[PDB]
């Protein structure tokens, strides 16, 4: 995933 | 690269979400926009979800994911991260899985299937594949439009981001  | 591939994939999924087209007398179904799933709904393989996953270091995120299976033996899902760098297929309890809407609600015909102004939601943050707490700033005016939301963001003095756009596919109840 890509997080903030 | 990966980031382009990811962002593209996100848009494909947002764009391809079918519009609910009822006739007189019909009501929008479960998983149309803001209408929640039925009680004891089980998502099907291939369905997109928000999944609450704990990293190895303990950090919790709601991630964008796809259902792989569900076992009635254990009442657990298997879900894959939509990001190929997410190499772990996650085993999750039902309370860690929120199904994403399967139809867009048309504001012009079924506005009761949209989240109201100032409702708290989980929304996908721009340029990420993760969901975070936010307030509805404005519902979509037309079927093609995104929601406008204010994310809870403590980097701002008032605790909120500026209005940011999030597609109906990626806004769920908090």
């Amino acid at each position: 995933a890509r997080t903030a | 690269g990966r980031r382009g591939v990811l962002m593209t994939l996100l848009q494909q999924s947002a764009m391809t979400l079918p519009l609910w087209i009822g006739k007189p007398g019909d009501k929008p179904p479960p998983l149309c926009g803001a209408i929640p799933a039925s009680g004891d709904y089980v998502a099907r393989p291939g369905d997109k979800v928000a999944a609450r996953v704990k990293a190895v270091d303990g950090d919790e995120q709601w991630i964008l994911a796809e259902v792989v299976s569900y076992s009635h033996a254990t009442n657990k899902y298997e879900v894959d991260d939509i990001d190929e760098e997410g190499k772990e297929r996650h085993t999750l309890s039902r309370r860690r899985v929120i199904p994403l809407p399967q139809w867009k609600a048309n504001p012009e015909t079924d506005p009761e299937a949209l989240f109201q102004k100032e409702q708290l939601v989980l929304a996908l943050y721009p340029q990420t594949t993760c969901f975070y707490r936010a307030l509805i700033h404005a519902p979509p005016q037309r079927p093609q439009d995104d929601y406008s939301v204010l994310f809870e963001d403590t980097s701002y003095a008032d605790g909120y981001s500026p209005p940011l756009n999030v597609a109906q596919r990626y806004v769920v109840a908090c």
